[PDB]
């Protein structure tokens, strides 16, 4: 399997950007695989 | 090489992830590549360091990325969705609340090869990348950052 990479642009933040999405506050847990999960 | 974001692509070709390349390092989540190693122009990226629980993998050297939310500032993710061009999406992030401390996240949702994309601070500093997070059917993204 032919894995690549392609130069898609700077890192630069934008002052024109689309300002959009909420800010929600989680109990989460994080387990030995990488997996987050919602805890009550 | 060259400093800037990369699409992660495999062989038609399907985009299946982003990641970002600074002081000669790239960085993506171990989810995208799972270590395999990379090929950009005649040459081949082999991998450094990487970790499962983090998800995160860096090529040719150690993480470099260092940066961290304020946990106050608007930030700005710079998604490069497959097919699209790279674009930034400013948001106000919220919060994952565990038991070793807080973590910043982001309610957007983009396409699968989205994930490795960099999150940003207002002076450009790559706080994190995007693509490991939760659901609540909404679907949230830690703010993912390693340890330099």
């Amino acid at each position: 399997v032919d894995m690549y990479i392609e130069r898609a642009g700077d890192i630069t933040w934008e002052k024109d950007a689309e300002v959009t999405g909420n800010s929600p506050r989680l109990d989460v847990a994080l387990d030995e695989s990488g997996d987050f999960s919602l805890v009550e | 090489t060259t400093d800037g974001v990369y699409r992660v692509m495999t062989r038609g070709s399907t985009q299946v992830g982003v990641g970002v390349m600074q002081e000669g390092v790239f960085h993506t989540m171990w989810h995208v590549t799972k270590g395999a190693a990379l090929r950009s122009g005649e040459g081949r990226l082999d991998p450094y360091w990487g970790d499962v629980k983090q998800d995160l993998v860096s090529y040719c050297g150690p993480w470099k990325l260092d940066a961290a939310w304020d946990g106050l500032s608007e930030v700005q993710l710079l998604a490069v969705p497959p097919g699209e061009r790279a674009k930034n999406i400013q948001t106000l992030p919220g919060i994952f609340k565990t038991k070793d401390g807080d973590i910043g996240a982001v309610a957007l949702d983009y396409p699968a090869g989205t994930s490795g994309s960099p999150i940003l601070d207002k002076s450009g500093r790559v706080i994190g990348l995007y693509g490991n997070g939760v659901v609540i059917g909404s679907y949230v993204s830690a703010i993912t950052q390693g340890k330099r």
